[PDB]
């Protein structure tokens, strides 16, 4: 009679309902998604509704059962999930009006033109481009057409986000993302939502000095481009970073390259001289995780998934995803090629699919990562070690008397390092706008003049033209017009790593981090499929001590990976000055 | 010669509350036609062997057939625990007799979602050996009873399930038949030579 017994047959009748009205949905946006034609749509929609109308009303019925009585620690969190889901209850009159603002903030996104949309033709010249003045006037032009009518409607979403927090007894919506990694345990395993914000300050001044390097060569190595347009002491201008925003760095290749007549590893000519296809590289992919200890796929996969281009004329987007559909049903989607980019996209999504199946055992409201970076983070120590010379000379796509050079190594190095070093500044920025202006300490009348004070301070970006509180920056980003979290990446890169040292320690590998290979070990696959198997059972402390022994990030291993990069850049600056200074403007020299 | 062939490939099957009974006695036993199936997952006799059929044989024979899913073909043995085994069908802890189950997919799926197959998944007590109960009362939570109609803190027992072709392979559906003797103070017929 007690609680507990009227919660476990409360959630054991909801365990099996929620699993057909999931997997209806499943397989109508599978479907959707595999043929695409007029009339599925409302197939998709309408599964869609449906399950969206049974959960809103489980949520709200089922905050009868205080939580005070619980005893048992996993029934107690399974309730924790079902509760908290459904917070966006605050007014039926004002929901209205923030769908409406939502969707309306995100329509000029998707509808942006400018001359060519933001797809075909604008991304091309912000990464192809090597012409000063075409991307002077385009990266102005991009924020003043879309930009400057997002402004407006961005004041009452900030508002309306801060009083759906404070519905919920929250501090600021900012606190209400910060919740995805508070746990509570005890004395040894507790997280609390206020460390995360001094532990990711801390994680980044030991990355503080790297960086500082990675952003002297290239402003030294884009000097011959422009000789007397640019400072050399002072801050990159932002339309010189190969991206719109400068999320990423990896388009700079080409005009920072230390050594362009050794080519790098690219095995696509192997693999048409023996004319492979897109079933022989899923075999490989397959062998490479069978050969670790973990198990192997279904027999409905090769039946049901879509691996190619289908040539009867109909549409398709196909874009590379991994779908667990439910109660047994694993698929895969992407458009197969024959070069040797996809044969890391094979690797990747198989990881995903693995991750799923670990946990298939576990409870309905369990089955997901331990926390929003760990399902991601899986999937790219694969990747890293299915790019190895080792492993492509033992799978034979590669000849043996193939060897490894000094300078190979430092281009490889270099090439990863302006892919995955550079946007961490620029991730924790925007996370540290967004969160001090959600708290409000920031006047609203000198947000731009708060905003560029940032850009110049942490990741030294300087604007080439002057700007006023018209114009509204952050809204030029596809996760800033959508609420969407942006911590994710910062924890994924951190994480990859902490797994990647830990798995390669136990495999026994002699020499350099980056040369590493975790084939032909059954125990690091055994040793990570007992994290898998958890699923969201346990805190993510417990996952992450499970296999690495702490508690805690450390960037460390990212530092230790990069090392031989890092001492062969050390020579260079000696004749030279490195950093930045906050005192060039564009107007006056 | 009684016909064994007819209780194996019949036409439609039940659902494991309503589980059919089938009584055969005075006929003849032919166990080298169920041996040469070849189209048996499990086919676990217990207490039974070929060996020594020829020399002891029952007076009648009680057969059980049922659907169930794929990974609870487990739970039908003697003591095993879990859902189905204690309120749907459970074996005796003395127990003589075949379970038989084979796979049964390509009969009993539908795009759309099959739903003629039912299980149920609260009771108040485990069932005895050998019970059934196919009551529709439902099923009470709480303390505090309902008025015969449900809606909150009450559910009704019963709950099926939506076969789809492609779906795992514990989940797909499988057939089940059980084989139990008996030994009552009727002339013992079946039993047949070479
Ligand atoms: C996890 O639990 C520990 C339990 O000791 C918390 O430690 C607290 O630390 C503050 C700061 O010194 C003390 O004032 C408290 O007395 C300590 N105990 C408690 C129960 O608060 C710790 O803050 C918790 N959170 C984290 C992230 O470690
Ligand atoms: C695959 O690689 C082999 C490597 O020799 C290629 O072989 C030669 O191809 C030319 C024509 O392109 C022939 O004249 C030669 O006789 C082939 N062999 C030798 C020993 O040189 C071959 O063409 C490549 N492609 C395929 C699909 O076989
Ligand atoms: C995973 O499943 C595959 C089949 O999909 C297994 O592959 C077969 O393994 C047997 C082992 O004796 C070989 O004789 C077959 O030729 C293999 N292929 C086929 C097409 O059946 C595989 O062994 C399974 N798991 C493991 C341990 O890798
Ligand atoms: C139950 O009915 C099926 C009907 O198909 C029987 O299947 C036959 O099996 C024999 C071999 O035992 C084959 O020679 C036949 O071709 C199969 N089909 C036909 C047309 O009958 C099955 O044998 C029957 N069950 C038992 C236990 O005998
Ligand atoms: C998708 O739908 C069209 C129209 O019904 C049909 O012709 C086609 O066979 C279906 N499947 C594929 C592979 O496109
Ligand atoms: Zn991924």
């Amino acid at each position: 009679q007690s609680t507990e017994d009227l919660v476990n047959t409360f959630l054991e009748k909801f365990n099996y309902e929620a699993e057909e009205l999931s997997y209806q949905s499943s397989l109508a946006s599978w479907n959707y998604n595999t043929n695409i034609t007029d009339e599925n749509l409302q197939k998709m929609n309408n599964a869609g509704a449906k399950w969206s109308a049974f959960y809103e009303e489980q949520s709200k019925l089922a905050k009868t059962y205080p939580l005070e009585e619980i005893q048992d620690s996993t029934v107690k969190r399974q309730l924790r999930a079902l509760q908290h889901s459904g917070s966006s209850v605050l007014s039926a009159d004002k929901n209205q009006r923030l769908n409406t603002i939502l969707n309306s903030m995100s329509t000029i996104y998707s509808t942006g033109k400018a001359c060519l949309l933001l797809e075909p033709g604008l991304d091309d010249i912000m990464e192809n481009s090597k012409d000063y003045n075409e991307r002077l006037w385009a990266w102005e032009g991009w924020r003043s057409e879309v930009g400057k009518q997002l402004r407006p409607l961005y004041e009452e979403y900030v508002a309306l986000k801060n009083e759906m927090a404070r519905a919920n007894n929250y501090e600021d919506y900012g606190d209400y993302w910060r919740g995805d990694y508070e746990e509570e345990w005890e004395n040894g395993y507790n997280y609390s939502r206020n460390q995360l914000i001094d532990d990711v300050e801390h994680t980044f001044t030991q990355i503080m000095p790297l960086y500082q390097h990675l952003h002297a060569y290239v402003r030294t190595k884009l000097m011959d481009t422009y000789p007397s347009y640019i400072s050399p002491t002072g801050c990159l201008p932002a339309h010189l970073l190969g991206d719109m925003w400068g999320r990423f760095w990896t388009n700079l290749y080409p005009l920072t390259v230390p050594f362009g007549q050794k080519p790098n590893i690219d095995v696509t000519n192997a693999m048409v001289n023996q004319s492979w296809d897109a079933r022989k590289i899923f075999k490989e992919a397959e062998k490479f995780f069978v050969s670790v200890g973990l198990p192997n796929m279904t027999q409905g996969f090769w039946e049901n998934s879509m691996l190619t281009e289908p040539s009867d004329s109909w549409k398709v987007v196909c874009h590379p995803t991994a779908w667990d559909l439910g109660r047994g049903d694993f698929r895969i989607k992407m458009c197969t090629k024959v070069t040797m980019d996809d044969f890391l996209t094979a690797h990747h999504e198989m990881g995903h699919i693995q991750y799923d199946m670990a946990y298939a055992a576990q409870p309905f409201l369990l089955r997901n990562g331990a926390n929003e970076g760990f399902h991601e983070a899986v999937g790219e120590i694969m990747s890293l070690s299915a790019a190895t010379p080792n492993h492509l000379k033992n799978i034979g796509l590669l000849p043996p008397s193939f060897f490894e050079d000094s300078e190979t190594e430092i281009n490889f190095l270099l090439k990863q390092a302006l892919t995955i070093v550079g946007t961490l500044p620029f991730t924790y920025m925007l996370e540290k706008w967004r969160w001090m202006v959600f708290k409000g300490e920031i006047p609203k009348d000198q947000w731009m003049k708060t905003w560029w004070e940032m850009k110049r301070n942490i990741v030294g970006v300087v604007e080439p033209v002057p700007h006023d509180e018209t114009y509204c920056d952050p809204a030029s980003l596809f996760h800033v017009a959508n609420d969407y979290s942006f911590i994710r990446y910062y924890t994924r890169t951190i994480y990859q790593f902490q797994f990647q040292e830990a798995l390669c320690q136990i495999a026994k590998h002699e020499g350099p981090l980056h040369k590493c290979d975790i084939s032909n070990s059954s125990e690091a696959g055994q040793k990570l499929l007992e994290m898998l198997k958890l699923g969201k059972s346990k805190p993510w402390t417990y996952a992450l001590e499970i296999v690495v022994g702490a508690k805690n990030m450390d960037v460390r291993p990212l530092l230790n990976y990069f090392e031989p990069l890092f001492t062969w850049l050390k020579e260079q600056n000696r004749n030279s000055f490195v950093g930045w200074n906050t005192d060039w403007s564009p107007y006056a020299d | 010669l009684c016909p064994f062939g007819e209780v194996f490939n019949a036409t439609r099957f039940a659902s494991v509350y309503a589980w059919n009974r089938k009584r055969i006695s005075n006929c003849v036993a032919d166990y080298s036609v169920l041996y040469n199936s070849a189209s048996f997952s499990t086919f676990k006799c217990y207490g039974v062997s070929p060996t020594k059929l020829n020399d002891l044989c029952f007076t009648n024979v009680y057969a059980d057939s049922f659907v169930i899913r794929g990974d609870e073909v487990r739970q039908i043995a003697p003591g095993q625990t879990g859902k189905i085994a204690d309120y749907n069908y459970k074996l005796p802890d003395d127990f003589t007799g075949c379970v038989i189950a084979w796979n049964s997919n390509n009969l009993d799926s539908k795009v759309g979602g099959n739903y003629n197959y039912l299980y149920r998944l609260f009771r108040k007590s485990n069932l005895k050996p050998f019970e059934r109960d196919i009551s529709t009362e439902i099923y009470q939570a709480g303390s505090t009873p309902c008025n015969g109609v449900e809606g909150f803190n009450c559910y009704f027992p019963l709950q099926s399930y939506g076969f789809q072709p492609t779906y795992g392979v514990g989940y797909q559906p499988y057939r089940v038949v059980v084989l139990s003797f008996e030994l009552l103070h009727a002339p013992a017929t079946v039993c047949g030579p070479k």
